């Protein structure tokens, strides 16, 4: 009957019980109302549950994109910040699209940015892409990094074979059995 | 408390084992179910020796020992496979010890495995473990490099790689090293420009 | 009985404990509500507990990131300033796919900055990226450390992999048992 | 039963408590609220404790960050401010990540400044790094020393390896015993 | 029962009292709130007393560091005051860095300084730096001095081997015995 | 307050030893270990003598003392494993100290370390521990340049480094320091700009 | 008040010794012990005369009368080790006393040594200091000069130098030093540029 | 009111010594403890005449006295250590006296140390004092140039010195004068600009 976390988020929460289990830990999460969520372990597990908050580094920080950073609620715009917007949406809907794809769990996708091209007078660069992907375990992983490819080449202005990367695996044995309690 | 239904509703994840010295073991086969195992230990209870079993930790354990003991013994890998019965893999070409000296060494294993009843230790070619190394690295199509030397070989990959190829490269490897073990082969994945 | 810290946050009072527990020091974290944490200890382990706050840095202090010194809260931007909140969003961004790669635990995220090649006439130099991680006991980081430099090598406009430095380990024996009360 | 210091921060107070105890002197930390700590010490050891105050500068003071001395709060900025903010920010960053690697207890990190090359008409200079660090004990310093100056040598736009500097070492004997008290 | 000294502050009293000591002689140290603190002696010590406060300039001055005299609070700045500002940064840094030496009790760091090179139309001038270090009794000074040496040269834009001065040496015998009381 | 209950749930961390000279004996395989035994006889308590032994500091410890009595002796590393019985590396070639003198340095040795029965002093071959040395090194494709001279060897690496022949590199360094020591090969990395 | 039991918990850490002089001893083996045990002294007490002992302060003591007394007397470094028999380097090539000579000096050194039952004075050889010197600093991969003299022999390490073979020579030459002592063999790092 | 309990806790700082003239005198061994006995004579009393004794002092008290009735007297230093029987350093070399005036000189000695009960009056070589200050400076890899003249010999250091350098220099001369003293031997230490 120890606190672990307090002030969750609905989230943050659940991620991070889904660690704790993973792990053979047991854990409540209370609804604390406007207070957030709470997270509490056996005391038998708190010394190992506190382990694993500091290793996996939780409870999990808010997903960072670019465009967080550059909102329309500024007064003023600039041709730079403007052309960030833009590109962090972009990389935001290519994402949305790789996770439709037949057999894909999850994928990240990320663009090369130009911040000061034609502002120093010179010619934009090639577009560099790279993206991360998770299959359903079992899946011909192989191969299927070739749709990826072939899908974002022709999904921009200016890319090619060689200047996009991608880096894929599969899903882990899942978790469907319960920790079970300390023997007491 | 019986130690098998402390462990996991799918108990056929695991398999306990009784040593010879009083310590019942847990053989995992995988560090997720190993760690699932040691919590048990430490969050449960059973009163009597008891000590988790992980193939690499083992296979580990025993190297070092035997490194000590038996400096410069051509090894390979123990299969662990049916815990009662291991084998080792012993060089057959740059082993040079008597049928009488592969006895005692044999005891020597069993006495570092409470629960091992017996080791088999068999004497492998190494032509053939550098043959698949090769054949295989060449059948995806890789680039490579071989080094031959005096007690080893190693295969060197170099220059910028194309995504599909590299996963290909790495597949391949672990597939040999889970077999045959990296003391005699040695790869060498070098991403570079070009 | 002693009080060692007090009015400690969240994340600051579990790290605490976890080092105390790894050093085999029993704490107790008390919640004081708007307060704080406070962080108490067995007067026989206080003199230890002493010195392994000193040895570690504790409490910890909170994580520096490059935008929290050029706010959007400002009246008025600068190229200057809009480059640099746009880099440390970028290293937030790729911190954070990181530590989805399979067996990665954690990961850290450098670029490096050009605060004034175009200020002076001059053209922009190549990118240069450095790279921390942590990965699950027992994996290949021999073979693993190519596939980060792979994904960052294509993940912007102008790297190489002769300026792509990925410095890497795994985790240590986890903390799995109590340390345990003092004798008395 | 005498007083030494008083009005202590929270810092201050453990970090004088730990020096005392190294010496062979127990000590007191006495919470008088919004007064702060305050430090009493038996009679028996107060002359060996206040040599002891002096001789390491103590109370502590306050850490010094570049960053203090440019706020963010003034009306108006310079490039030579900005600049400055943007290093400063740097360094905490670069001691971050170093502070996460495998052994290292503590370290810091110090970066060269430009205050005028472009101010006069001149090119930028090579920048140059030093750093400072503590090991775990027995741990392979000899070896751990090219992490360090690989990792900073790709994290920053132009550095060399003639112009990186570590210094390290290890920790001391751990001092896990009480002084204990006078005969009487 | 003489009055020493009247409305000290907590750090002149503990060091007046430190050298009163020092020489042989007992001190009070009365708390008067906030009036400060008072010393007060013994009279068959008074005279020597007297004596020594004037031998050792007591009590103590405050710190004098450059920024002090360039503050923020000005409505206006200037390159001169703006680039003094960030040098007195730098040499507290510095020293802070210094002191956690192993071996190293106290520390003390000076850089020249630059305040028209060009304002005249000059280039700047080469950077040199000196360095006062007290070390923990017993330790290899002669070779401890080449740490010191090396990490402040790459600690900085511009300096050499021959412009980087260190003066250094270690604490005397420990006080660690009350004087007594006069016989009567 | 038996000390086997004193230290931690996971009791096979520890072998604990009885000494002949009445202090009872904490083996640790590891600082975080030999760290949790000190902090447990300073926070509780045993009515009776008592040191946790940790192999590398025991190994200097004797270091010492034979550098005093037995200056000029050519050795290598002593290997604890078996605490009752280690075995102390003993340069083959180099020393030519007679069947007695050995059996007066073994106990010498076995009056340092009270816990030890016996201490089994073995003559290794000076070239076997260079050639292992050199195999490994150019096996993992490094670089090097070796420096033999009387009393030792030393193997440098300079240059430009790729981050994965950096990794490499230690790990061999590690290991064949952790087997054999430092006292005869001496590795010598040098990440340095080309 | 068993000065045992007011000397810290881990009574092992100090070696109490009962002199002749009725003065009662404690040895201890590092500078921050050496204050632990000053500061029990000043701040507990003990109704018997008592001091604290310091291996290189008490070097140093004895050198100061030795070289008043002994004035030109060619020697090394005592080693205190076992606080009753105390084993004194003698120059065995710079010194020509006599055996009957070198027994009185070993008396006047018990005199100056209130707990030590007796002086051990041994001779050694010049060449194998120097050699040891020498030998180490190279297999270290150093850069050097040697300054052979009457009288001894200094080792020059000058020019810039990588923050690696820093690390290196301190280690080195700290380690000789406490072996040997400087009176022979002097060191001399210098920091510069090229 | 003993004059021990009335000095300091740690009585061992200080050799309470009893004159002839019945002055009870304190030696102290340094100016601190010098300092601290005046004060305690100042602050505390005793019915009885008391005088603090310090080393250099006294050696000045001397020479000076000595100048005065034995003018052109060639002369080192006075080597108080045990108090009782101090020796005096005479050159050798340069004194022509016999050994009855030696006799009455050291008898005007004993009347100006009230507490000394004799005089060891010896002959120094003056060639071993000028080897030794050299010997010792160029072992330090001092640059030097030596100065020999009637009556004496001075070192002239000049030149731009590195802090090493400079560190090392003063450590020699410190010693070299805490022993000999400077009446014969003569350094000059001159930091300039080249």
């Amino acid at each position: 009957d120890k606190d672990l976390l307090k002030g969750l988020d609905q989230e943050q929460a659940n991620e991070v019980i889904a660690v704790l289990q993973m792990h053979n830990i047991e854990a409540n999460k209370i609804d604390s109302g406007k207070l957030g969520y709470s997270i509490t372990v056996a005391e038998p597990d708190f010394t190992a549950a506190v382990y694993w908050i500091k290793t996996y580094q939780l409870p999990p920080r808010p997903r960072v994109e670019i465009a967080q950073m550059f909102p329309a609620d500024s007064l003023v715009s600039s041709p730079r910040a403007e052309k960030a917007r833009l590109y962090s949406a972009i990389e935001q809907r290519l994402e949305q699209s790789l996770q439709t794809m037949e057999g894909v769990l999850s994928a990240r996708v990320h663009i090369s940015y130009d911040i000061d091209a034609g502002e120093n007078g010179r010619p934009p660069k090639p577009v560099h892409l790279s993206a991360l992907a998770v299959y359903e375990r079992g899946s011909p992983l192989a191969h299927q990094i070739s749709d990826i490819k072939r899908f974002l080449k022709n999904s921009f202005a200016d890319v090619d074979y060689d200047n996009i990367s991608v880096v894929l695996s599969e899903r882990s044995d899942a978790q469907l059995q319960a920790p079970g309690t300390p023997v007491k | 408390a019986e130690l098998d239904s402390l462990l996991g509703q799918e108990k056929e994840r695991f398999q306990v084992l009784p040593g010879r010295d009083k310590m019942l073991y847990v053989a995992a086969q995988n560090e997720r179910d190993t760690l699932w195992a040691r919590q048990v230990l430490a969050r449960g209870d059973y009163d009597k020796n008891a000590r988790v079993i992980n193939e690499n930790e083992e296979n580990k354990r025993i190297s070092i020992w035997l490194d000590t003991y038996y400096p410069q013994l051509a090894y390979y890998r123990i299969h662990f496979d049916e815990p009662r019965k291991p084998v080792f893999w012993l060089s057959r070409q740059r082993n040079t010890m008597s049928k009488k000296e592969l006895e005692v060494l044999s005891q020597k294993l069993r006495a570092l495995m409470p629960y091992a009843d017996s080791v088999n230790i068999t004497l492998m070619d190494d032509v053939t473990a550098a043959g698949q190394a090769e054949a295989g690295l060449k059948q995806q199509a890789l680039p490579y490099s071989r080094r031959n030397h005096k007690g080893g070989v190693t295969f060197v990959i170099q220059g910028a790689l194309d995504d599909v190829e590299i996963l290909r490269a790495r597949q391949f490897v672990d597939s040999y090293y889970r077999t045959w073990g990296g003391r005699y082969v040695q790869f060498a994945i070098e991403l570079k420009d070009d």
